[PDB]
């Protein structure tokens, strides 16, 4: 599947349903729509091609995720470039992405590099809204890790996989805080599993998500919030109770102790609190530790179990299967993998490998250290350096 | 050491049916569905024929 055949179910069954907040702007499903094919349309028109890539230099907004969308309607794949990168890694990301068009607002203009073609998305344009469409096997992103940077080069079909997921348990009345970085992909939560789940978009107010703003946020009907593992762990530690109203709490990248999740427990006996693991080039999460309201997590905090559709496996030096309480390599597998890292065909051969569990599958390894639980669960233990 | 990195072990090249290319340690059983197409030799030499050979990345479903 693709996110834009996703969105496109709920667009046909709640056509007047919010899908974008932001600030007094507000976007039912049909207006995100219609405005991504327009800019659609503008993008075809330049003869914007099915792979070409589209590098995105804008403000966390309405537009922003207009803009992502017309992207994937024109047959070509997003670039997210965060307007707050200084302009050497901009240009590298640009050049090294094969960029050749980026869409700019009036205030991010003069950092789209010289020699880039400059898309402003509130220009109008005598262009025919079109789509050329989405297409599973066809890119979707290129997301850059913190390394040099590699770009890591996603297909639609993992990008669905991902959105797209029943276990994040997304309804139409959810309203999810978006305020992220687009660059990363805990974007995909933020953005693309409330739209394909029939529920709200509600773009962050500029700055830093603080535990007072959250609050605000919550009061105002924000149902579900991710935040980075240093934000987590120091509202866990400061605020506990900021988190109070909220139907789930989502967080993972960095280590997040047991600790910080039991101060938010203790304080909000009835959020959901959900852990979770996975690198960019598995697409944004492999594997999840999920708190029911009322439970308590216990000394050890699990990256837990793969979402549906994905398979883990802990191996040892000579590539066999460990029991559980061993600590073995891990490896990810089944839906969500990259196609690999642009323009680093022996690094894509050294890490998306040959799965011995399914014929002709690749797993990714993780570099990263785990072990199984007697259930099934998966324990960190550490980076293989 | 992981087997995959370890810079003085002994390496294959595996292909699938999509023409993605695998690093693999020539120690291990080939996974099936996978073609040995290089080596044993070592891991910058195997990393040199994937640069070398895999000019593509996209999977040979996609472009046919
Ligand atoms: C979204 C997070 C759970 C993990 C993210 N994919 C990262 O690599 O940092
Ligand atoms: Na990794």
């Amino acid at each position: 599947s693709t996110v834009p055949e996703l969105l496109a179910r709920q667009v046909t069954r709640a056509p007047d349903a919010v899908a974008v907040v932001d600030r007094d702007r507000v976007l039912t499903y049909r207006e995100l729509d219609e405005l991504a094919g327009r800019l659609s349309g503008r993008l075809i028109g330049r003869g914007v091609r099915r792979g070409d890539r589209v590098a995105v230099l804008l403000d966390r907004s309405a537009d922003l995720v207009v803009t992502l969308l017309a992207i994937w309607k024109a047959g070509a794949a997003y670039v997210p470039v965060d307007a707050g990168y200084p302009a050497p890694r901009v240009a590298f990301m640009v050049a090294d992405s094969g960029a050749s068009r980026m869409v700019c607002s009036a205030a991010t203009r003069d950092g789209v590099p010289e020699g880039i073609e400059a898309i402003v998305v509130t220009d109008e344009e005598a262009f025919e809204a079109s789509a050329a469409g989405a297409r599973p096997g066809d890119l979707a992103y290129v997301m850059y890790t913190s390394g040099i940077p590699k770009g890591v080069a996603v297909p639609h079909r993992s990008v669905a996989e991902l959105a797209g997921n029943p276990g994040w348990a997304v309804e139409p009345g959810d309203a999810v805080l978006m305020h992220a970085p687009y660059a990363f992909d805990a974007s995909l939560f933020e953005i693309w599993v409330p739209l394909v789940s029939g529920g709200r978009v509600v773009i962050a107010e500029p700055g830093p998500v603080d535990a007072r703003r959250l609050r605000e946020a919550i009061s105002s009907g924000v149902t579900r919030a991710y935040l980075t593992a240093g934000s987590f762990r120091a509202v866990a530690e400061e605020s506990p109770e900021s988190f109070a109203g909220l139907r789930e709490v989502l967080t993972g990248g960095d280590v997040v102790p047991a600790h910080a999740v039991a101060r938010v427990r203790s304080a909000c006996p009835r959020v959901r609190i959900r852990h979770m693991y996975g690198p960019t080039e598995t697409t944004m999460c492999a594997t999840w530790h999920l708190l029911e309201p009322g439970d308590e997590i216990g000394p050890v905090l699990p990256i837990g179990r793969p979402l549906p559709g994905r398979r883990a496996q802990v191996l040892d030096a000579s590539l066999r299967a460990v029991a559980p309480g061993v600590i073995g390599d891990l490896y990810l597998s089944g839906a969500g993998l990259a196609d690999g890292y642009l323009r680093r065909a022996g690094l894509t051969a050294e890490r998306f490998v040959a799965d011995p569990s399914a014929p002709g599958a690749r797993m990714y390894r993780t570099g990263d250290l785990a072990q199984w639980t007697a259930d099934g669960a998966l324990l960190f233990a550490g980076r293989a350096d | 050491t992981n087997p995959f990195d370890n810079e003085d072990g002994s390496f294959l090249v595996l292909v699938n049916g999509e023409g993605q290319h695998s690093l693999w340690p020539a120690f291990a059983e080939v996974p099936d569905g996978w073609t040995g197409v290089h080596g044993p030799a070592s891991r910058q030499d195997c990393l040199g024929y994937v640069e070398q050979n895999w000019t593509d990345l996209r999977p040979k479903s996609l472009i046919s």
